[PDB]
DNA sequence: ACTTGTCGGTGGTCTGCTCTAACGTCACGGCCAACCGATCGGA
C-alpha cells in the first residue's frame, strides 16, 4: 500500500538519479508501488497514466533506446532542462514580486501565481510582503484588472496554444454586439488598460480591441500552431498609434480667469496675461487634439474660460451654452 | 489538480530547505502558506522517499535540531522545478501591469525583474510587452512618497481638489498605499482637517520631505485597510440627468445608476455628485447632449450659469 | 553490492556510481621519463577502427647502464 | 473531488513464413612430397 504521491516521487527520483535509459520492466521491478499490479496490462496502463500526468506538469521526459546495441526504449529526465538557471534577486525585486503576487483573483491565476512564487523562493531568493506594507483595497470593482480577468486568461491560453479567438465585441453599449474572429498576436497594456492585438480574418486588418468591451465568451478555435505572427511587428508601437492619431491639431488662443482652471493651466503651452471686461486673466495658446474634448473642457468652466480663436470653437461653445439656457425644452 | 500541486510543492521543498540551512517551522509554514499539521505530514512523506534500492544512506535524510529543519542528503534534488508557461505568463503580465501604476513599485525594479525572469525562462519578443522602454515621466514625487511610507516621516503634498478647483498644500503622514480601480490612491492622515483622505498621484504637483517623524493617530486608534468613509455614503446627493445616445463617453468612466433604455431618449439615469459646482461643470461640458431634469434647483443654477457665460462671451471679444 | 559495502558507502558518503576504474598504470618493474603523448579522436577525422572513440599512447624513455646480469659478447 | 482495474484502437518496429512460371539437369582440387618399426589382411 503506497500512496500515489509517494509513487510519483519515487518514479521522478529514480528517473533523475539514473544516467541511463530505463525500460518499463526495470521500473516495474525496482521502483516501489509497481509491484502490486495484478496484470502486466494494468501496470502498463498505470505507468502510462503516471507518465502523462508527470508530462502535464512540465517535466521534460526523454525517450530513447537503452543502448546503441539494443532495441528496447527507455526513459530519462535531462538534468539540464529540469534545472532552471540560478538568478539573483535584490530587495527591490523581491518587494516588486511580493506586491505583484497579490493582484489576481481568479482561482486558476491565483494558483499559478502561488506556484510561481513558491518556485522562485525555492530557487534561493527570499520574497517578503510584510516589510513593504502595501495592500489592495478594491477587489471586485476594477473594470480593467478584476473585470477583465477571465477574458485575459482565455486570451493568454489561446496565445500559448497558438489558436484563433472567436468572441462578441461592441464599440459601445448603445451599439449592438458583433461576432469577431481574429488571430491573436499579444497583449499590450497602456495606462493600465489592456488592448488585444491581432489580425482579423473578416476584415484583414490589424485592430486593437479593449478587453473591457469584450465579453467573457472568448472561445478559442483553430488548430494549435496555426498562428505565425511576424517577428518584426512591434505591438507597442501599434498600440501607441491606436491610442492617439491627431498629434497636436491646431493652435487655439483661450482666455481664462486667474486663480482657476488649474487643469487647463497645466495644459497651457504659452501664457500671456490680459484683462477683458473688468476681469483679470491670462491668454494661453494651446493645442486642439480632440475637438469635442476641448469643447467640453471649455464649456465646463463657463464664464471662467473664454474662447478667442478659432471662431468655429467659439461658435460651438456659444451654441452649446444657448442650448443649455433654453430651459431644457429641446 | 490538488495532487499535482502537492507533488510540485513536495518536490520543491528540498531545494528550499537546502537554500536556508536552519529554517524554522514558522518560516517554512509562512513561506509555503500551509498549516502546521499539513507541513508536518508533507515533511514526513518526503522523509521516507528517495533513491531506488531503498537504503537508509540512499533515500532523503534530515537532521532535526529542536524545531529546525536541515537537509543531509538531497538524493539528487539540487534545483527546483522549472516554471510552466501559464505561471510565467501570469507573473510577467502582473509585473507589466504594475510597472505603469505610479507609486506602487519602482519602475527600475520592475524592469530588472522582467529582464531577469525573461533571461531565466528564455522568453522572446512574442510575449506580453510594455509600451514605454523608459517612462521618465515621474517628477520624483512618487519616490519621495515611497520613502516617506518606508521611513514614517512627515510629507508635504500640494493636492489639486477637482471638486473645488483649487490647489491646497497640506502636511500629511503616510499610512498605507492602496489600489482602487485603475487609479491608485495614497492614504494618509492630515492634521489640517484631522481626517483620513485619499490622494491620487497624478493630482500631486510635487512633494516635500520634512524631518518630523511623528506617529499618525490612526495607527494608535484604528488602521483599517479600507477606510471608505466617504467613497459610498447615502448622505452624498444624487443628480438625475438625461443622457443622449451620442454622449456614450460617460457610460464607461463614471458609475451611472438607474439606467433605463428608451428609443426616443425619454428615459434618464441618476448619478451622485460631490459638489454642486462639479456637477454644474459636468453638465455644461456635454452641451445639449445632456438635459437636466432633477432637481429643479440644479437646473435653475445650470441655466443661470449658462446665461452668465453667454453674457460674458458677448461682452468679451 | 554486498550489504557491508553499501553500509560503508552510506557511512562515508561516497556515492556508489556505476563506474569501473580502468586507469592505466606503469607495469611492474618499469620506470622512466615521459617524452611524448599522442592522442587520437574520432571527431578529428581519424581513420580509427569501428567502435573506437578515444586512443592515447604514452611513450616512456629510460637510460639503462651496465650492471650485474647483463650479457656482453 | 481523485484515482485505478478493465476494455478497446493506432502506428511503428522486430521477426518469421510463403511465393515468384521462357529454358536451364551427374563438382573441382588435390595434398602428398619425413623416417622407422610393428601389425593385420590379401595373393
Amino acid at each position: 500500500a503506497v500512496s500515489k504521491v509517494e509513487r510519483l516521487m519515487n518514479l521522478v527520483i529514480a528517473l533523475l538519479s539514473t544516467r541511463t535509459y530505463l525500460p518499463a520492466e526495470k521500473i516495474r521491478t525496482t521502483v516501489a508501488g509497481y509491484a502490486d499490479s495484478p496484470s502486466d496490462e494494468a501496470f502498463s496502463r498505470m505507468f502510462e497514466r503516471d507518465k502523462n500526468e508527470l508530462r502535464d506538469l512540465g517535466i521534460p521526459l526523454e525517450t530513447g533506446r537503452v543502448s546503441k546495441w539494443d532495441s528496447t526504449e527507455g526513459y530519462r529526465i535531462n538534468r539540464d532542462s529540469y534545472a532552471l538557471p540560478p538568478i539573483g534577486l535584490t530587495a527591490d525585486e523581491a518587494a516588486a514580486v511580493a506586491v505583484a503576487t497579490q493582484l489576481w483573483q481568479s482561482p486558476e491565476l491565483v494558483t499559478a501565481t502561488q506556484n510561481a512564487v513558491l518556485k522562485l523562493r525555492a530557487a534561493g531568493v527570499d520574497v517578503d510582503a510584510d516589510g513593504v506594507g502595501v495592500a489592495i483595497a478594491s477587489t471586485a470593482t476594477l473594470p480593467g484588472v478584476r473585470g477583465s480577468e477571465e477574458v485575459l486568461q482565455s486570451l493568454l491560453s489561446a496565445i500559448d496554444e497558438g489558436r484563433a479567438v472567436q468572441f462578441e465585441h461592441r464599440p459601445s453599449r448603445s451599439a449592438d454586439y458583433t461576432t469577431r474572429t481574429v488571430e491573436p498576436w499579444g497583449v499590450v497594456t497602456h495606462r493600465g488598460r489592456w488592448y488585444l492585438v491581432g489580425h482579423d480574418r473578416d476584415r484583414e486588418d490589424t485592430r486593437t480591441f479593449r478587453l473591457s468591451r469584450i465579453s467573457a465568451a472568448a472561445r478559442p478555435i483553430g488548430p494549435a500552431g496555426a498562428v505565425q505572427k511576424p517577428q518584426d511587428v512591434n505591438l507597442r508601437d501599434i498600440v501607441r498609434r491606436a491610442v492617439a492619431e491627431q498629434p497636436t491639431g491646431e493652435r487655439a488662443r483661450i482666455w481664462i480667469a486667474g486663480g482657476r482652471a488649474t487643469a487647463l493651466r497645466r495644459q497651457a503651452v504659452t501664457s500671456t496675461p490680459r484683462t477683458i471686461g473688468g476681469r483679470a486673466g491670462e491668454e494661453i495658446t494651446v493645442d486642439i487634439g480632440t475637438w469635442d474634448r476641448l469643447a467640453r473642457e471649455i464649456a465646463s468652466y463657463g464664464s471662467d474660460a473664454v474662447a478667442l480663436e478659432p471662431s468655429s470653437l467659439r461658435d460651438d461653445v456659444v451654441e452649446r451654452l444657448r442650448a443649455h439656457a433654453a430651459g431644457g425644452e429641446r | 489538480s490538488q495532487v499535482s500541486t502537492r507533488l510540485v510543492r513536495l518536490l520543491n521543498m528540498v531545494p528550499y530547505f537546502q537554500a536556508n540551512p536552519k529554517v524554522t517551522r514558522a518560516e517554512a509554514a509562512a513561506a509555503l502558506g500551509v498549516t502546521g499539521k499539513q507541513l508536518d505530514a508533507d515533511l514526513d512523506q518526503l522523509w521516507m522517499c528517495g533513491l531506488p534500492g531503498y537504503s537508509p544512506g540512499d533515500l532523503i535524510d534530515f537532521d532535526f535540531v529542536g524545531d529546525t529543519i536541515e537537509v543531509t542528503f538531497s538524493a539528487g534534488v539540487d534545483h527546483p522545478l522549472r516554471l510552466t508557461s501559464t505561471e510565467a505568463t501570469g507573473i510577467l503580465v502582473a509585473l507589466r501591469a504594475l510597472v505603469d501604476v505610479p507609486g506602487m513599485v519602482d519602475p527600475e525594479a520592475a524592469r530588472s525583474a522582467i529582464a531577469k525572469i525573461e533571461s531565466a525562462v528564455g522568453s522572446q519578443r512574442a510575449v506580453v510587452e510594455g509600451i514605454t522602454e523608459d517612462t521618465s515621466a515621474e517628477p520624483g514625487a512618487a519616490a519621495t512618497v515611497r520613502t516617506a511610507v518606508r521611513e514614517n516621516r512627515a510629507l508635504t503634498l500640494e493636492y489639486y481638489s477637482a471638486s473645488r478647483d483649487s490647489l491646497a498644500t497640506r502636511t500629511v503622514d503616510p499610512i498605507r498605499v492602496v489600489l482602487v480601480g485603475d487609479n491608485s490612491y495614497l492614504e494618509a492622515w492630515c492634521r489640517s482637517a484631522e481626517a483620513v483622505r485619499l490622494f491620487r498621484f497624478d493630482r500631486i504637483v510635487d512633494a516635500q520631505l520634512l524631518d518630523d517623524p511623528a506617529a499618525p493617530p490612526p495607527p494608535a486608534v484604528a488602521a483599517g485597510p479600507d477606510t471608505s468613509l466617504f467613497d459610498a455614503d447615502p448622505s452624498l446627493p444624487s443628480a438625475t440627468l438625461l443622457i443622449g445616445a451620442a454622449a456614450a463617453w460617460m457610460f464607461d468612466y463614471y458609475p451611472l445608476r438607474d439606467i433605463t433604455e428608451r428609443p426616443d431618449g425619454s428615459c434618464e439615469a441618476t448619478m451622485t455628485y460631490a459638489s454642486e459646482d462639479w456637477m454644474a461643470r459636468f453638465i455644461l461640458g456635454f452641451g445639449a447632449e445632456v438635459q437636466v431634469l432633477a432637481p429643479e434647483s440644479l437646473a435653475t443654477r445650470v441655466r443661470q450659469a449658462a446665461e452668465a457665460a453667454l453674457q460674458a462671451y458677448a461682452r468679451c471679444v | 553490492l554486498t550489504p557491508e559495502e553499501r553500509l560503508l558507502r552510506a557511512i562515508f558518503g561516497e556515492k556508489a556510481r556505476e563506474v569501473r576504474d580502468t586507469s592505466l598504470k606503469v607495469p611492474h618493474g618499469e620506470s622512466g621519463k615521459v617524452i611524448g603523448i599522442r592522442v587520437f579522436s574520432r571527431e578529428d577525422d581519424d581513420e580509427l577502427p569501428a567502435g573506437v572513440n578515444e586512443l592515447v599512447r604514452v611513450y616512456v624513455a629510460q637510460k639503462r647502464k651496465i650492471s650485474d646480469g647483463d650479457k656482453l659478447a
